[PDB]
C-alpha cells in the first residue's frame, strides 16, 4: 500500500493540488511495512509536499530529520528557498531555531550566496 | 619554530576557495581551529605586546571574516564600546548581526 500511495501522491502533487498529495504522502511514509534502504523516495515526496503547501509549521521537522540521516541537502535548500518565497519571514525565523546548529548554519550559508538582490 | 602567520594565510584561501566551491558542507576542517586560534592570536597584537597596526589587523579581520559565512566562527568580533563610543563612531566593524538582531 505505499506504491500506490505514492503514486497518487505524485499524481495529485504534477495536477496542482496541495493538501490530498501531502496527506498521501503522510499516509505512505506512516504504512511503511517494507523496512527497505529505499524509504528515502516518500521521504523526499513528503518533503516536498509540505514546502508546496506549508500552513502549519510541521514542515520544519521533516526537513531537519531528511538532513541529518544523509546529505540530502537539495531538499532542505528547496524547502527553505520556498518558505523565504511564500511570504513568511516572522514564522521561518522561529521555525528554524527548533533544529539542528550545523543544518541550520549549512541552510544560511546556502541562503547567503545570492548574486541577484531584488526587491 | 615561529610559523603561524603565513600556515593561517595559507588556510585562510583555502577555506574561502571550499566556501565558495561548496556551500552547503558546515563541519570541522581539523586545521579551522589552529588557524582561527592563530588568527586570533595575531589580531590581539595590541592586548599581547601593544601593537597598533592597521593594514594587517585589516587584513586579519578581512581573512577572519571571509571563512565565517561556512563554518562556526564563534569568536573574531571587536572590542566592546570601550573604542566605538569614544574614537569618532567607527571602530571597524564585525558582529553586525548581533547588534541588529537577538
Amino acid at each position: 500500500r505505499l506504491q500506490y500511495y505514492d503514486k497518487v501522491l505524485r499524481l495529485l502533487d504534477v495536477i496542482g493540488l496541495p493538501e490530498l498529495v501531502i496527506q498521501l504522502a503522510t499516509s505512505a511514509i506512516t504504512e511503511a511495512g517494507d523496512d527497505w534502504k529505499s524509504q528515502a523516495t516518500l521521504r523526499t515526496c513528503i518533503f516536498k509536499h509540505h514546502l508546496d503547501l506549508g500552513h502549519n509549521s510541521q514542515a520544519y521537522e521533516a526537513l531537519t530529520q531528511i538532513p541529518d540521516s544523509s546529505r540530502q541537502l537539495d531538499c532542505l535548500r528547496q524547502l527553505v528557498v520556498v518558505l523565504c518565497e511564500r511570504s513568511q519571514l516572522q514564522d521561518l525565523v522561529e521555525f528554524p531555531y527548533v533544529n539542528l546548529h550545523n543544518e541550520v548554519v549549512g541552510i544560511i550559508e546556502s541562503r547567503a550566496r545570492a548574486v541577484d538582490l531584488m526587491t | 619554530d615561529w610559523e603561524t602567520s603565513g600556515l593561517v594565510y595559507l588556510d585562510y584561501i583555502r577555506v574561502i576557495e571550499m566556501l565558495r566551491h561548496i556551500q552547503q558542507v558546515d563541519c570541522s576542517g581539523n586545521d579551522l581551529e589552529q588557524l582561527h586560534i592563530k588568527v586570533t592570536s595575531l589580531c590581539s597584537r595590541i592586548e599581547q605586546i601593544q601593537c597598533y597596526s592597521a593594514k594587517d589587523r585589516l587584513a586579519q579581520s578581512d581573512m577572519a571574516k571571509r571563512v565565517a559565512n561556512l563554518s562556526t566562527p564563534d569568536p573574531q568580533r571587536v572590542p566592546l564600546r570601550l573604542l566605538a563610543p569614544h574614537i569618532g563612531r567607527l571602530p571597524m566593524p564585525e558582529d553586525y548581526a548581533m547588534d541588529e538582531l537577538r
